[PDB]
């Protein structure tokens, strides 16, 4: 039981993949574990909230380094976790095996990115293949990607989403009402939610990143207002410092992933939000 | 099969071909334009070297069956049967002048939505006038396989594949069968439309003890290939219209190119299938890319 | 059923695609050759897998460890020439890896074979293989004929230096650098008259190869070849062409020279070194290339030990000393860093003196030095210069140094300098880390990367056990305590992570007293993450404690701990209880 | 003067030998350094206009210039330039020197010994492309005009290859090699001599098994391609050599194999098909049934290549047995709807081809 889930975590922790059926028991228990949270997944301060880890697992491992490991640390994810298959196959598992070991303790969201399409795109799903062979692995991660809450609500004064907000949806009661076991379609008020990105330009803007709908500062204003949210979190934008502060601070980015692609050389940076829900960044550089 | 190399016509693509001639003070030049359609935003098309704007004809086709608007397919000076006064002076900065004065000669008094695509030097082309901004109504700017840092790094290769066909060829058919055989045009009928223009009518193997030749030649080319690109990726983040790149490989991405698109500045899509031409080995695919485009800003209304 | 029924099978494993198949059988040949007859096995079984065998890599590497180990199968030494040919065709495949390990398997095998074998089939083998077309042949040759050679008689010992000559004369670089490499064996083989008369001219025609890689291998059989000869004959013979390799055009000769210079110095004895390898050395540190100053550098502690004692000092410090200050400023970080390793074990060679007049003051440029690893190193091996002279002169400079290395911007710089630490309080002493140092561990327990604290809560570890548990009680338990006080849940378990640590060092009545009033205090922490995590140190730290105490005030808690909304504190509560056999 | 120009020429020659290049401290010497740039530019514009300016004393100074510019060992390989443009010019001066027409081989082949072409060799392994571009043309134009030391430089290459694909695997150098090679090759005599098949078979193959085929495969292609159109019997070794060399856990090494491949049948006769169909489809079809979506794509477009489906056609009966397991197994199970298009249409010309 959870001596195989702490054999496991020990495994990759050795950066050692685990096997297929050990995947497939994950991602069932996962599921099952999934299918009891909703959509807008409620988390008590504190915790820490990471940007994109973009599938650098050693970069994982720094950021554990510098932030604590689990269960030690609550932590929060906004999502994005395949990426360019450098090592994504052993992050992803890590996560997952933290979240069935510890469901309290770690709070992961679904990026954008944790779809079938983008991930076979993104060679994640080319990962999958070169170090199983067999396509099983991807189709089980996939099917647990579809179980991912979409949002997270800090303490009930703070929300977070990998993207940023949608036309659609003025009020938390509605991305309740939504399902997230479904594929992410390019529309919808699910994909705005993931897609979107905040933008000086006031009001709802056509998002040039392909999906979603760029915001005005007013426009995350009046959404906190509305739902009385002190503040919002979102990554899926590089910050060079590691986080972003725009919309008269009412907007905050935060990126987890140091150097990404190993070429940029930009700063990751880690919010914590303490007992006293007061946020903090911690900023790393990429390990050796 | 497919043993057909009589050449289409450009009629099928295009329906009207003006030649609009336009006395500068350095002379008369003549630009050798096509425009189809009847009504919508402009699609002003740019080709790479060794290329024509008929290249584009077939993917021009792709088009009109996803969103109905104005067609321009413009060929560059030097290039194709396009006439030029100073066949010799090929700047940049003589380019944009150039297409700001074609734009000016198509209407100039009342400008259309007008949109860009550009391929090769021809994005960067694009991107040069974006900066310039003669065009008074701009919409969109999109380039394939068009970036500063790889274009320098990889001019060779793109020099080499070209000049991998004999320099020259006996007939029109020739050159599309040498096309249809090297596989480096998917669709026939794009050989066909593209040899036509890409041609004109009139390293070294190493031994042991008139037919159709190039239209361009690689030598100036390379000569002026570094001008061109010169801070090409700073000027396309500089551009303020929106931007969509396709590019068939996502690590191919310079590094201020990719944090440029991952900040969320532009959109990308990867085709791995696209090669050499990666305009016109999936012209259909990136046709539906570009409606999309159009679509979700708005810019052009679908059929 | 078949007489050929295991060859049966072997052919079939052969025309079967499954090479994992073919894997299995090669590995399973042993067993296979066990149950077979042994003339069976030599009658057919060895002329099928030298004849039909054309098998993937990593297979044939198999197949060549099995006929390695058939040592005992065939026979033993009596039959092992039938092995011969078998292996023989394993050393000519393309691979390397193969051959190099089929050449392996028949060095072992040469020493089974006696002297009339020996001479009779594995020499005429060695002939074959060097007069092969192929360079592989050659290549596989050249590990063969070192063990060829001592056992056969003398006239076929002729045969086979000449035959080595004709190899190292080939027009092939792969063959010269084999037989380069296989050099300084063959000549230990050789006796000494041939070995003046032969491997020198020999030695000298390969190092005066035009491809670099022959000279630097060249310089590499240099070392045996000086090893072999007696130290009068160094001078007029081996000495110049070392002479004109110290002095190649190319780099990489030069740093192999640098690289072996400390073996060359202690083959050649005591007086040569002086007189010629001193010079070399010199230009060597002086180099145009930075690697090869680097190489120099790394080599430059073992070459000032091994010098004569007598005059070592007077040496360093007229030839090498300015060098060595030369080479302290140099541009290129990694020269810098490689030097502050070795410069220092040149402390107790000099004496304190010496040290304080020139050494000193080079150590305190090399810990203004701006790059973090260079300072890393000579912080190191710091045991050399705190024996040679007094630890107030070292320390009064290196305190600056240690504050701003632990403040270092760059948490990697902090993490080195935390594990690096304990070894500076033991040199130290006790109140040079009271009067300061206290104050940056503090800083490091507070900071606020994980890795950091728990890099703390190691070096308090090591701290407590160097200078004793009554220290700590004094200091490091009120401080450690009131450091849980913090407001951020994450500082306040550090206190937990250290209580955890400290608890095996401590011992139990000092455990009893302080610490468990505080664990028991946070296990009513709002946190559940504080909470499992005082689960989790009573449970470490319960066999150290007393059995009363543990019924009394644990297993009430633990209880509580149980009974609560959280699933994880739950799990973990009820583990620890199972664990102490509370519960 | 031309005298006094050609006198001149040789006074610039020497300035520009001695320690005034970018090299040397920029600052000092600053107009010297200036001026030696401008002498090279000089040297090269004057070499180019003019005409008859070489002369037998003329070579032995370009030569040492050359070799004192540019043969040197090197430098250390620490990756995983302020003095380039003067080495440029160098490069660039001595390549015209060379197109001279003025230019006699038979003077200078006293000048240029096989020491020299050995010395420009290992200069291949420069990290900076547009060193080996040009070094890659120097020797291009070396091996043009020098008969005598074709076969050094023949084998001297080969000694290269043999040292990178069985000891060091570490060469920056072995695209251009590659493509002057190939250059050699489409001048190679109708009857191949021993030496060349010695060089196809023992040098090139192997190539395929090295790890970092990436860089240089199109290069190899070519040259394997060249060789296959020079003579049809080489073609069925070199196939399962290619079978044999085939990877077995690289994706993307199986799509720039089946690249290769697909030029090989695009050149390959039918009489050396019959042989080699068999191996060769049964990788194909485990390429096909491959979960990799690249390489079944390849695959696919495999049978969209007309010659291919010619070939196929010719003989049915041996292809078709192998080709219909990994087809329906693959009928049974697709993701992509591109995968899927395609390889239902591969059915349908599976069952056009014979039913």
């Amino acid at each position: 039981f959870t001596k195989e889930l702490d054999q496991w975590i020990e495994q990759l922790n050795e950066c050692k993949q685990l096997s297929e059926s050990q995947v497939k028991s994950l991602c069932e228990k996962a599921k099952e574990i999934l299918t009891k949270e909703s959509n807008v997944q409620e988390v008590r301060c504190p915790v820490t909230v990471c940007g994109d880890v973009h599938g650098q697992f050693h970069d994982l491992m720094e950021l554990f380094r510098i932030g604590g490991k689990s269960p030690d640390t609550n932590y929060l994810f906004m999502g994005d976790y395949v990426d360019r298959g450098y090592y994504s196959v052993e992050t992803v598992t890590l996560l997952v095996a933290l979240k069935v070991r510890y469901r309290e303790r770690i709070t992961i969201l679904r990026g954008n990115h944790e779809s079938r399409q983008i991930t076979q795109v993104y060679g994640f799903y080319d990962e999958c293949l070169r170090k199983y062979g067999n396509a099983n692995v991807w189709k089980y991660f996939t099917d647990l990607f579809d179980y991912l809450p979409l949002t997270a609500l800090v303490d009930g004064q703070i929300f977070c989403l990998h993207g940023g907000l949608s036309p659609s949806i003025d009020t938390l009661d509605h991305i309740r009402a939504l399902d997230r076991l479904q594929e992410v379609p390019h529309e919808g008020p699910m994909c705005d939610l993931l897609w979107s990105d905040p933008d000086d330009r006031g009001g709802w803007g056509i998002s040039p990143r392909g999906a979603g709908y760029t915001f005005g500062q007013d426009i995350s204003e009046t959404f906190n207002h509305a739902n009385g949210l002190t503040l919002v979190s979102r990554a899926h934008q590089l910050v060079m410092e590691g986080y972003n502060w725009c919309h008269d601070r009412n907007v905050v980015t935060i990126f987890s992933a140091p150097n990404y692609c190993y070429r940029c050389g930009n700063q990751a940076a880690i919010m914590e939000l303490d007992d006293t829900l007061k946020y903090s960044f911690l900023q790393f550089d990429p390990a050796p | 099969r497919k043993r057909d190399f009589s050449p289409v016509p450009w009629s099928q693509y295009f329906e009207s071909m003006e030649d609009v001639e336009v006395e500068n003070e350095t002379g008369k030049d003549t630009f050798r334009v096509y425009k189809s359609g009847s009504e919508g935003p402009v699609l002003l098309l740019l080709h790479g070297g060794g290329h024509s704007a008929l290249s584009w004809a077939v993917f021009t086709a792709a088009i009109i069956s996803r969103v109905q608007c104005r067609i321009v397919a413009l060929d560059l000076r030097s290039h194709g049967e396009t006439k030029v006064k100073n066949p010799e002076d090929l700047s940049a900065e003589t380019m944009a002048k150039d297409v700001g004065n074609v734009v000016e000669a198509m209407y100039g008094d009342l400008p259309p939505p007008i949109m860009l695509i550009g391929h090769a030097m021809g994005g960067a082309i694009a991107v040069h006038t974006a900066s310039s901004n003669l065009v008074p109504s701009l919409l969109g700017l999109c380039m394939i396989d068009v970036v500063e840092g790889t274009a320098m790094d990889a001019l060779n290769s793109m020099q080499n594949f070209l000049r991998g066909r004999p320099k020259t060829f006996k007939s029109l058919e020739n050159a599309i069968e040498w096309s249809v055989k090297s596989g480096q045009i998917r669709n026939l009928e794009s050989a066909r439309v593209s040899m036509v223009g890409q041609v004109k009518q009139c390293v070294e193997g190493i031994i042991e003890e008139h037919p159709y030749t190039w239209r361009i030649e690689l030598a100036k080319t390379e000569k002026y290939w570094d001008g061109w690109f010169r801070g090409l990726s700073n000027l396309f983040l500089s551009c303020p219209i929106p931007k969509l790149l396709l590019l068939a490989g996502v690590d191919r991405l310079d590094k201020d190119l990719t944090i440029g698109q991952m900040q969320g500045k532009f959109q990308m899509q990867v085709l791995p299938q696209c090669g050499h031409a990666v305009h016109e080995d999936a012209p259909d695919k990136v046709a539906e890319a570009v409606a999309t485009f159009l679509i979700r800003h708005r810019f052009a209304e679908p059929i | 059923d078949d007489s050929l029924y295991p060859i049966a099978v072997l052919i079939d494993e052969l025309r079967n695609e499954d090479v994992q198949l073919r894997l299995n059988s090669i590995k399973k040949l042993s067993t296979i050759a066990l149950a077979l007859g042994v003339e069976r096995t030599r009658s057919e079984l060895l002329p099928f897998l030298t004849d039909t065998i054309y098998d993937e890599d990593e297979v044939l590497l198999a197949l060549a460890e099995q006929l390695g180990t058939f040592t005992t199968l065939v026979g033993g030494p009596e039959y092992v020439h039938c092995l011969l040919p078998p292996l023989e065709s394993l050393a000519t495949v393309e691979e390397t890896v193969v051959r190099d390990k089929a050449v392996e398997s028949l060095r072992a095998i040469s020493h089974e074979h006696s002297p009339s074998d020996l001479e009779a089939h594995f020499v005429p083998l060695v002939k074959r293989l060097a007069g092969g077309d192929w360079f592989t042949s050659r290549t596989s040759a050249c590990g063969l004929f070192s063990v060829c050679y001592p056992r056969v008689s003398s006239a076929v010992k002729a045969e086979l230096r000449q035959y080595f000559r004709n190899l190292c004369s080939d027009d092939t670089p792969m063959v010269r650098r084999a037989a380069a490499s296989k050099l300084g064996e063959f000549a230990k083989v050789l006796e000494l008259d041939n070995v003046k008369s032969e491997i020198i001219p020999m030695f000298s025609n390969l190092a005066s190869d035009e491809q670099d890689s022959v000279r630097l291998l060249a310089v590499e059989a240099c070392v045996n070849i000086a090893q072999l000869l007696p130290q009068e004959d160094l001078e007029a013979l081996v000495m110049p062409t070392l002479r004109q390799a110290a002095e190649d055009k190319s780099w990489r000769v030069r740093y192999m020279v640098a690289d072996k210079f400390t073996e060359l110095q202690k083959a050649v004895g005591p007086e040569i070194t002086k007189t010629d390898l001193v010079p070399a050395f010199q230009n060597l540190m002086k180099d145009c290339e930075a690697e090869v100053r680097a190489a120099a550098s790394h080599k430059v502690k073992e070459f000032c030990e091994n010098l004569s004692a007598d005059c070592r000092e007077n040496v360093i410090m007229s030839q090498i000393l300015p060098c060595i200050k030369e080479l302290v400023s140099d541009a290129n970080q990694h020269v810098k860093s490689a030097l502050a390793s070795v410069i220092m074990g040149l402390s107790p060679i000099l004496g304190k003196d010496n040290t304080i007049e020139h050494l000193l003051p080079l150590f305190l440029a090399q810990l203004k030095d701006e790059c973090p690893e260079v300072r890393l190193n000579i912080i190191s091996n710091l045991d050399c210069v705190n024996e040679v002279i007094g630890i107030r002169q070292l320390s009064q400079s290196l305190l600056p140094a240690i504050v701003e290395l632990a403040e270092d911007a760059k948490w990697r710089v902090r993490l080195a300098i935390i594990e690096y630490m304990p070894l500076l309080a033991g040199q130290l002493g006790v109140e040079f880390f009271d009067e300061k140092l206290n104050s940056l561990c503090m800083a490091w327990l507070v900071d606020h990367v994980y890795a950091i604290r728990e890099a703390a809560t190691s070096n308090l570890k090591k701290l407590v056990e160097k200078f004793g548990k009554e220290w700590a009680h004094a200091t490091i338990i009120p401080k450690v305590l009131a450091m849980s006080g913090d407001p951020n849940y994450l500082h306040r378990m550090t206190t937990l992570f250290c209580i955890n640590v400290l608890s095996e060092v401590c011992g139990q009545d000092i455990t009893t007293k302080h610490m468990l009033p505080t664990v028991l205090r946070m296990a009513g922490d709002p946190v559940a993450n504080v909470r499992f995590n005082v689960a989790k140190s009573l449970q470490k730290i319960g066999p150290i404690l007393d059995n009363s105490t543990l019924q009394s005030e644990v297993k009430p808690i633990l209880e509580k701990l149980t009974q609560d909304q959280d699933v994880d504190v739950k799990y973990f509560a009820q583990e620890a209880l199972t664990v102490l056999s509370l519960a | 003067p031309p005298a006094d120009q050609e006198k001149l020429f040789i006074q610039k020659l020497r300035q520009c030998c001695v320690l005034f290049d970018f090299v040397s401290d920029p600052l000092s010497d600053l107009k010297w350094k200036e001026v030696k740039r401008a002498a090279l530019s000089e040297m090269v514009e004057y070499i180019t206009h003019n005409r008859n300016v070489i002369t037998e004393p003329i070579y032995p100074e370009v030569v040492h210039m050359f070799a004192v510019n540019m043969f040197r060992t090197l430098p250390p390989s620490s990756n995983p330039e302020a003095a380039w443009p003067h080495l440029q010019l160098v490069y660039e001066f001595f390549l015209r020197f060379l197109e001279s027409p003025d230019f006699q081989p038979n003077i200078a082949k006293k000048y240029i010994d096989q020491k020299f072409v050995l010395q420009l060799l290992e200069l291949f392994d420069s990290e900076d492309p547009r060193e080996r571009d040009f070094l890659k043309t120097t020797l291009h134009r070396i091996y043009g005009k020098f008969l005598g030391l074709r076969a050094y430089i023949r084998k001297q290459i080969n000694n290269i290859f043999y040292r990178f694909i069985y000891e060091t695997e570490h060469h920056n150098g072995i695209a251009e090699l590659l493509e002057i090679l190939g250059s050699i090759i489409n001048g190679f005599a109708l009857p191949l001599k021993e030496e060349h098949k010695i060089f196809l078979l023992k040098v090139l193959l192997p190539l395929h098994k090295v790890k970092s085929l990436s860089v240089y495969h199109p290069q190899l292609a070519y040259c394997v391609v060249q060789f296959l159109e020079k003579d049809s019997t080489l073609t069925e070794p070199v196939v399962m050599a290619l079978l044999k060399y085939w990877p077995k856990t690289h994706s993307p090494k199986e799509v720039m194999f089946l690249n290769e491949l697909e030029e090989i049948l695009d050149v390959i006769e039918p009489s050396e098909f019959v042989k080699i169909m068999e191996p060769l489809f049964r990788q194909l079809a485990k390429c096909v049934s491959s979960p990799h979506f690249q390489v079944a794509e390849r695959a696919l477009y495999y049978w969209n290549n007309e010659y291919i489906m010619s070939l196929i056609s010719d003989n049915a009966a041996k292809i078709l047995p192998i080709m219909f397991p990994s087809l329906y197994r693959n009928s049974k199970t697709h993701w992509n709807k591109t995968i899927h298009g395609l390889i239902y249409n591969a059915l349908k010309l599976f069952m056009e081809m014979n039913q």
